[PDB]
């Protein structure tokens, strides 16, 4: 299917991914399509952090959905 | 525009009025029912008045100013000078 | 020369010293051995660092530095008067101890704190040295100048084997130090429930110290639950003992649920018949007395905090612990942006401290007040009333300290207090307030100055205000000294202007030493002799530097009269003015040297 | 993260 | 039949090529800087695919060096 | 460069000021002002040397280092009796008792 | 005040196109931004209020709440402790508002215990994570009841789905 | 013979001091010599070797001054209603004597007396002049207070008209209260303030209340004002004739407060009436004394605002001819100028009333009968000013009129609406070459920028710079091309600057030579600069056709649609609607409109869906 992701530059983009790819793969695709390393990436959906070691199905992300990309953060 | 001073021995000394107004006592003695005007003294020797008059032309010339010389005082008239300075408040 | 024989004794190079001791005779071989090299002796350093082969050789040459007390280093601190046997014991150098003793070293020679070789081996826990020293007639009950026994320090450091061995060899379990401390307390403070059980095998009696504390209470203060749990079922203790640790948790661990675990086991048996609690005479805490009202406690943290503060203050009674914890909560609230309540908790602490220490730390609380005020005012607006209250309570301590006549006050705490007061005045200077209390603050300064206090180098409050070294105001942006405004109030209030310190100096001298034209002009306008002569026949004007302040700053011919010129000749030639002048001018001559 | 006091 | 002598026309242009903007000063790439708007300066480039501003990138170059998105390095050449 | 002078006649003493370029005829105008006499009946002296009425304080001496304010120089005078001349006269000041 | 135009443009763009938990009632210099309770986690039943006195790419803002909160990474007065609010990777000059709000709404989901601010809240939440404390649950339920009352008074409650 | 410390008799010294000390206070002739000799006696008494005595001198002088002041008190009390005359002479004599005595006692002042306690506490010893003034105060505090105050108030009650009281005596008596000068600690004027300023203020208040009531009993507001101004100036001139220069403000304040505040209701009705009428000499007279009376302005300013608003509405829409926008600007300018001239001439500034005028003007400008029409007329006025040529318009006056129009522009509330209208006018003016001078346009843009803001006016500056850049790029392409039988003049436009960005929807075909011209221009422009896509607009490109086949050759300045139609007609004399439709690709409405416009002058004829038109040789024109 396909998902939508909003980059830090205000622009919006879409990615062609299936519910089988892992979150790490999603971040990799976002990097090649935008140009930001995955270490400085954080995916948020419905106000929740997206762990790298998992897959889209674990979060019940349907097609045409939207994902917000933000920088990293700590305590 | 000068004032006349007389010592206890009979010497008449003349200094300028602005020079003489440095000492409070002379200013008071001239300001009142007393104002060539003679300010007569009866307890001051000649060799002390002759020095105080010279000191008068020392704080009107070196005021608001270099290599200021030290005032010379002979050791033989120091006590009289100290006694007279209090009376004249110079 | 000998500075080289000793640094190889310390560092242990044995081959080097043997060749430096072959190039010299056996009569001067003793002079280098009795060195003062950085305070110690060649034989001492040879024992501190365990160089057995070289300590034995050092002694075959001269066995006369063997009881010499010198300087040693342990844990960074430095110890004075330590003999070599003592130092070989503290380090664990067992074979160095055996050798030292076989050459006839006193097993009883101590440091200046009167710490025996036996006690030294007990500290780091060298059991085998301890046994050997005991077998060589060490005295189990010689203690240091505080009365801290070997058994005591062994319990404090948790050494069960050594403590057992000392008890086995007959050590008295019930010794009291000078502060009333017993080995049972050292078990409590270290959580050594093991060693406490062993001390009780010898019928150890449980007592209060000078501070009024039992081991059970001492374990509660320092937070060792194993002791406090153990002692709540010991028949030698009489609910009360299991409620101070609840507040100790809130003080130290900050585990609110840990505290709520208690205050419930401390209140179910309190009612399981009824017992009341002492009433007071802080936010009006009014501690909870009903169990039903003692059910909502995790609902709010503030109620729990104030209740813990109240119970600690009540049961413990006013002691550094309670004031420390009150100021702790005040500082925490100040950090958490509650400046209104955070300041009020500190005034009560200061008032409580103004009873038991009539102190090294009352000035600490005063400077903490000053730091908080500086942070707050450097930008809620600071109210005039709190600052006035802090100023009056600051002057009160100085008045109490000076007023008594039983011992001189050492001139450094007075200097610190005076610096605090000057900083407080500088802060007061720029807070706007009406005219009904300006007279009040000025009257306070008048009554402070009329006390005539003294400080470091017999200094006056004006001296500090005209000194650059007084600028020690803290670690926060600026209270720079000397300043025109702070001294303006001082002369405008009635401070003496011609006071003399130990060096026979005057405010004008100290002002001129730092080349400040405004301060000197203000002092001269207030009235001070420009020709004052200090101890080494110096005047104020002669203590000037460079040319910018030397010229056009202050003209000396204006502030000099013929009266003050004729005095110099008299004092330089000694004309014996004793009875030839009016009595008024005698003091004028005596000061215008 | 002030408390410039010590026990 | 008919003919023609002169023809006039107009046309519009836009960098419909980079399809990007400045992420620092938050304006279109073909626009003046806010400091410049307070009253001619060019536009810089990076070794990355990212194209940054000139005055914004200089102002942040006074503090650090690397891409604000990529803490790697800076080139400034092209 | 102004010099300082101090004139005497018998017990009388006059303190005055002058410039190093001032002529004798200028000083013997302040002298006439202080006590009312014509400037044609004075014979201003220095030591035992009559001063010509043409000098500008250059030839006669009176430098700016020998006539400092705290140590003024000495100049005498002698008036007339309308018939003949009168010699210079100065009596000393009262001496310190015993030092 | 040079960047006020760009700030207003970004505010209008975000108001027209919000993402999640981003309600603004600006009156920036006095941004009365409202933060929402995203579902599928703790609380989420109420809508809060917040203020900012941001003095933009160099000087970070000062995010201050209004209703009190009880979790490790907050100051009880009004402030939160967030690394990207203090100058390796911390407070890059870009990524002004959207990234900050995303970071805040992410940080109010799993606080960092290595460096805490409210130690009591830190210990209570660590105990709850170890798991049953119910103290955090009780305080959360009480405060969401209060925030739901406020949101019913003014505004509209945030639904679970969008 | 020597100033050494000595022992001397006391009674012999006082018997000589008391003789000179009496003449100094009473101002009698003392010989000059004795004045100098008496200075040594005080010094001798102050430094006597056994038991120095200055305290006895102080006490005896105190006794003497007390006795003298008591004797003077008795003599001046036995005066029989002539207290003022004697008191003044005695005060002059005593003040001079005290100053001289302070001069005489200098050494005792400087040596002994300066040994008092302190500044304050935050019998007492004082100097000699201070002590003498204190004794006179004890004379004049308990007795001679009521009588003196009553007589002074009677004089300043004979104030109104009457004869001329002796100014010197009254002024000196009042001045005596302020001659306590050594008392300088936060209150050198307390004595005078209380003792005199209370009854004087009370009496003045009562008297002027009565006077105001009497005056208003028999006058109107046109006459009350002048009399108030006269009596408030007479008081000012006679207050500096008797009092001290610290009571003018309070006296004038009390008089003004009493009169105006107590009678403030009378004047409000009059000011309400007269603002409508002219009353040229009334606003100034009323304002000059209504300004200072607490709060009374908020009514006058409000009614001035109301009058201005009504007067404006009486002209801004009175005629509404709906043919000339310039009348609006002319009327607003006349009203603004008249009101500003009047206020600056009469009210003397008063920025508050300028603000009131502004507030009324921003409401009249948006006058509306239930959007605002002001932006349309303003934009039309600006456009019609900058026309090609008409009558005798001159370029040294249009700048002057614009500098006046900016004032009217300031008051528009809908700032964003004006931008669209002005942008449309500027685009139509520039992309058609109807402007007068490019220098003038820069002037208008500069005035708008300096009046509004830099960011608010960027787009028009971008358009102006784009026109300049197109002017340069024309020559640049002309040079770079030769490195086409149709004369060329192109314009390069921006994207967001030019508000005609309608998305195209008709794919019209391109003429034959236009293909080669477009290819050449595109390649050359790309070589000159890269990174830009150049779109083509088919609805502003207008060329011309030069035809010579008919008897009269014609030149048709025509847009590209009819040139495409004529090129389709080039192949065959008769062209049907089907091939007209398929020669291009566009909405049929535009094609029908073009065909109808062609038939309007009938340059072609018809013989729909497949209608066959043909060239028409039967039409001729100029
Ligand atoms: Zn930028
Ligand atoms: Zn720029
Ligand atoms: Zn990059």
């Amino acid at each position: 299917m396909q998902i939508f992701v909003k980059t830090l530059t205000g622009k919006t983009i879409t990615l062609e991914v299936e519910p089988s790819d892992t979150i790490e793969n999603v971040k990799a695709k976002i990097q090649d399509k935008e140009g930001i390393p995955p270490d400085q990436q954080r995916l948020i959906f419905a106000g929740k952090q997206l762990e790298d070691g998992r897959t889209l199905s674990d979060y019940n992300i349907q097609k045409e959905s939207t994902l917000h990309l933000v920088l990293r953060l700590r305590g | 525009m000068y004032v006349k001073l007389i010592s206890s021995d009979g010497h008449e000394f003349i200094v300028k009025r602005e020079h003489a107004l440095t000492s409070g006592t002379i200013k008071a003695m001239l300001s009142g029912p007393g104002q060539t005007n003679e300010v007569n003294f009866r307890e001051i020797p000649s060799h002390v008045l002759s020095k105080v008059c010279m000191y008068f032309t020392y704080k009107v010339r070196y005021t608001n100013s270099t290599e200021i010389p030290e005032f010379p005082i002979a050791p033989e008239i120091a006590l009289e000078l100290l006694m007279a300075a209090n009376f004249l408040d110079c | 020369l000998k500075t080289a024989v000793f640094n190889a004794a310390r560092d242990g190079k044995l081959r080097l010293l043997t060749k430096l001791l072959a190039s010299k005779s056996k009569e001067e071989v003793s002079s280098l051995i009795s060195e003062k090299t950085n305070g110690a002796t060649p034989l001492l350093m040879a024992a501190r660092y365990g160089h057995l082969d070289m300590v034995e050789f050092l002694l075959e040459q001269c066995s006369a530095s063997i009881e010499v007390g010198g300087s040693v280093n342990f844990d960074g601190e430095t110890i004075e008067g330590a003999p070599p046997l003592w130092a070989a014991s503290a380090a664990g150098h067992l074979k160095v101890v055996q050798s030292l003793l076989n050459h006839g070293a006193s097993v009883n020679n101590t440091t200046l704190t009167n710490s025996t070789p036996l006690r030294a081996a007990c500290f780091d826990g060298h059991l085998e040295i301890v046994k050997y020293l005991v077998e060589h007639k060490a005295d189990l009950e010689v203690s240091n100048r505080h009365g801290h026994t070997c058994l005591m320090i062994s319990c404090y450091k948790g050494h069960k084997e050594i403590a057992q061995y000392l008890l086995e060899k007959g050590a008295d379990v019930n010794r009291k130090s000078v502060k009333g401390n017993t080995a049972l307390h050292d078990c409590a403070e270290s959580g050594s429930l093991d060693i406490m059980k062993m001390l009780l095998m010898y019928c150890a009696k449980m007592e209060k110290d000078g501070y009024g504390m039992t081991p059970l209470l001492s374990a509660s203060v320092t937070g060792h639950t194993n002791i406090v749990d153990f002692l709540t079922h010991h028949a030698q203790t009489s609910i009360n003992a299991l409620e101070l640790l609840g507040a100790t948790f809130v003080d130290k661990k900050r585990d609110l649920l840990g505290a709520l675990k208690y205050w419930k086991k401390a209140m179910n048996m309190r009612y399981s018949n009824i017992i009341s609690k002492p009433v007071p005479q802080y936010d009006y805490a009014k501690e909870v007395n009903s169990a039903e009202e003692l059910e909502g406690l995790i609902a709010d943290p503030d109620e729990m905090r104030m209740q813990a503060l109240l119970i600690r203050e009540r049961i413990l009674g006013p002691h550094p612990d309670t004031s420390y914890y009150i100021r702790y909560r005040g500082a925490v609230y100040a950090d958490s942006g509650n400046f209104k309540r955070c300041i009020n908790l500190w005034k009560y602490a200061l008032d409580m401290q103004q009873s038991n220490l009539d102190s090294p730390m009352t000035a600490s609380s005063l400077l903490s007040f000053a730091e908080l005020f500086s942070f707050m005012l450097q930008d809620t607006t600071v109210t005039f009333d709190d600052l006035m209250g802090i100023l009056c309570k600051s002057v009160l301590e100085i008045e109490r300290a000076i007023k008594q006549t039983q011992c001189p006050a050492d001139p450094l705490q007075l200097n610190k207090a005076l610096s605090i007061i000057l900083h407080l005045i500088c802060l007061l200077e720029k807070v706007p307030c009406t005219l009904e209390q300006d007279h009040f603050k000025k009257q306070t300064i008048y009554r402070f100055l009329k006390l005539h206090p003294r400080g470091k180098n017999n200094f006056s409050p004006l001296h500090l205000a005209v000194d650059k070294n007084t600028t020690c105001v803290g670690r926060y942006p600026v209270c720079k000294f000397p300043s025109l405004q702070v001294t303006a109030i001082l002369i405008e209030c009635g401070a003496d202007v011609n006071v003399r310190d130990s060096d026979d100096n005057s405010p004008l001298h100290i002002a001129a030493l730092n080349n400040h034209p405004d301060i000197m002009n203000l002092l001269i306008k207030s009235g001070a002799h420009f020709d004052a002569t200090n101890l080494h026949k110096q005047t104020a004007s002669d203590l000037l530097d460079e040319k910018e302040i030397a010229k056009n700053l202050i003209q000396p011919i204006n502030h000099t009269t013929l009266q003050c010129l004729a005095a110099r000749v008299i004092v330089n030639h000694r004309i014996y003015y004793k009875g030839h002048i009016p009595e008024k001018l005698e003091t004028f001559v005596s000061l215008h040297r | 993260c002030l408390g410039s006091v010590n026990p | 039949r008919f003919e023609v002598k002169k023809w006039n026309a107009v046309a519009l242009w836009a960098w419909d090529i980079v399809v990007d903007n400045c992420a620092i000063c938050r304006n279109h790439i073909m626009d003046l800087c806010i400091e410049c708007q307070a009253n001619e300066c060019t536009v810089a480039w990076g070794v990355c695919n990212h194209a940054f501003h000139f005055h914004c990138i200089s102002r942040w170059l006074k503090t650090r060096q690397v891409c604000p998105l990529d803490n790697r390095e800076w080139e400034f050449q092209k | 460069m102004d010099v300082f002078l101090m004139i005497r006649r018998h017990k009388t003493t006059i303190f005055t000021d002058a410039k190093e370029s001032s002529t004798v005829f200028e000083l013997k105008r302040i002298v006439e002002g202080i006590l009312k006499r014509p400037p044609d009946e004075q014979r201003l002296y220095k030591d035992d040397q009559l001063l010509d009425d043409g000098k500008t304080l250059g030839e006669c001496g009176f430098t700016s280092q020998t006539a400092r304010p705290q140590a003024p120089a000495t100049v005498g005078l002698a008036f007339r009796a309308d018939d003949t001349f009168e010699a210079l006269c100065i009596e000393p000041f009262s001496s310190p008792p015993e030092l | 005040t040079s960047s006020q135009k760009a700030l207003m443009l970004e505010l209008k763009s975000l108001q027209e196109e919000p993402v999640e938990g981003f309600r603004i009632t600006l009156v920036l210099y006095n941004w009365e931004v409202a933060i929402f309770g995203p579902p599928n986690t703790l609380y989420e039943g109420g809508y809060f209020k917040a203020h900012i006195k941001f003095p933009y790419p160099y000087s970070p803002p000062t995010f201050r709440f209004l209703t009190k909160m009880w979790h490790p990474n907050i100051y009880e007065n009004g402030d939160v402790c967030i690394s990207i609010l203090h100058p390796s990777e911390r407070w890059n000059p870009t990524q002004n508002v959207r990234t900050i709000l995303l970071s805040v709404i992410s940080l109010l989901n799993e606080p960092n215990t290595f460096s805490p601010a409210n130690v009591d809240a830190s210990v209570m939440f660590r105990k709850w994570r170890d798991s049953k404390d119910k103290e955090y649950a009780e305080i959360i339920r009480k405060q969401v009841s209060a925030t739901k009352a406020e949101a019913e008074k003014d505004g509209v409650k945030v639904p679970t789905t969008l | 013979m020597s100033l050494k410390p000595r022992v001397v008799d006391f009674d012999e010294t006082w018997n000589k001091l008391l003789t000179t000390i009496k003449a100094v206070v009473m101002l009698e002739y003392v010989e000059r010599a004795t004045w100098n000799d008496r200075f040594s006696d005080i010094y001798a008494l102050c430094v006597a070797y056994p038991e120095p005595l200055g305290e006895r001198l102080y006490t005896e002088t105190k006794i003497f001054l007390e006795n003298h002041v008591r004797h003077l008190h008795k003599r001046v009390l036995e005066s029989e209603e002539q207290v003022l005359v004697m008191y003044h002479r005695y005060w002059e004599e005593y003040s001079k004597g005290a100053d001289y005595m302070d001069c005489l006692y200098r050494y005792l002042n400087t040596q002994f007396i300066k040994k008092n306690k302190l500044t304050e506490a935050d019998e007492p010893l004082m100097e000699i002049g201070e002590l003498a003034l204190d004794m006179w105060r004890k004379l004049m505090v308990e007795p001679l207070q009521a009588i003196l105050i009553r007589m002074l108030l009677r004089e300043i009650k004979n104030d109104r008209g009457g004869e001329d009281p002796n100014q010197k005596v009254i002024h000196g008596v009042i001045n005596s209260f302020v001659h306590v000068e050594q008392y300088k600690k936060k209150f050198p004027l307390k004595f005078y303030q209380e003792i005199f300023e209370s009854p004087f203020l009370t009496e003045t208040g009562e008297y002027y209340k009565q006077e105001a009531s009497n005056l208003l009993q028999e006058s109107n507001c046109s006459q009350y004002m002048e009399k108030v101004l006269g009596r408030l100036k007479d008081e000012e001139i006679r207050c500096r004739k008797y009092l001290h220069p610290s009571s003018y403000t309070k006296v004038i304040h009390e008089c003004q407060q009493r009169m105006v505040a107590d009678h403030l209701q009378f004047l409000h009705a009059e000011c309400h009436n007269i603002i409508r009428q002219e009353k040229k000499n009334d606003m100034a007279n009323m304002y000059v004394l209504l300004r200072a009376v607490s709060t009374g302005l908020p009514h006058m300013i409000q009614e001035l605002q109301n009058h201005i608003h009504d007067e404006g509405l009486r002209a801004t829409s009175n005629l509404t001819q709906e043919n000339m926008p310039t009348l609006f600007v002319e009327s607003v300018l006349e009203v603004h100028g008249k009101f500003v001239q009047l206020i600056n001439t009469v009210l003397n500034g008063d920025q508050h009333f300028m603000s009131a005028l502004d507030k009324a003007l921003t409401s009249v400008v948006n006058y509306r009968e239930p959007v605002c029409k002001a932006p349309e007329l303003l934009a039309k006025y600006c456009d019609n000013l900058l026309k090609k040529s008409a009558k005798g318009m001159t370029e040294n006056e249009v700048e002057d009129r614009l500098t006046s129009f900016i004032t009217v522009f300031k008051y528009i509330d809908d700032k964003d609406v004006f931008q669209k209208f002005y942008a449309r006018m500027l685009a139509k003016r520039l992309i058609h070459g109807l402007s007068m001078s490019m220098d003038s346009e820069e002037a208008m843009i500069n005035k708008l920028k300096q009046a509004c803001g830099y960011e608010f006016t960027s787009k028009l500056h971008r358009m102006y710079t784009d026109m300049s850049v197109s002017a340069d790029l024309n020559n640049k392409f002309n040079n770079f091309i030769k490195n086409l039988g149709i004369s060329f003049q192109i314009y390069v436009l921006q994207a967001g600057a030019w508000p005609l960005t309608q998305a195209p929807s008709s794919t019209f075909a391109i003429p034959q030579e236009l293909e080669k011209s477009v290819q050449m221009f595109e390649l050359f422009y790309s070589q000159h600069f890269s990174g830009r896509k150049l779109t083509w607009l088919h609805y502003l490109c207008t060329g011309e056709v030069k035809m010579n086949y008919l008897g009269k050759p014609y030149v048709a300045m025509v847009t590209t649609y009819q040139m495409a139609v004529l090129l389709a007609f080039n192949n065959s004399e008769t062209v049907s609607y089907k091939e007209l439709q398929d020669s291009t690709q566009m909405n049929e409405k535009e094609l029908t409109k073009t065909i109808k416009s062609l038939l309007d002058v009938k340059m072609i004829n018809h013989d729909d869906a497949e209608s066959s038109f043909s060239l028409n040789m039967n039409f001729s024109s100029k």
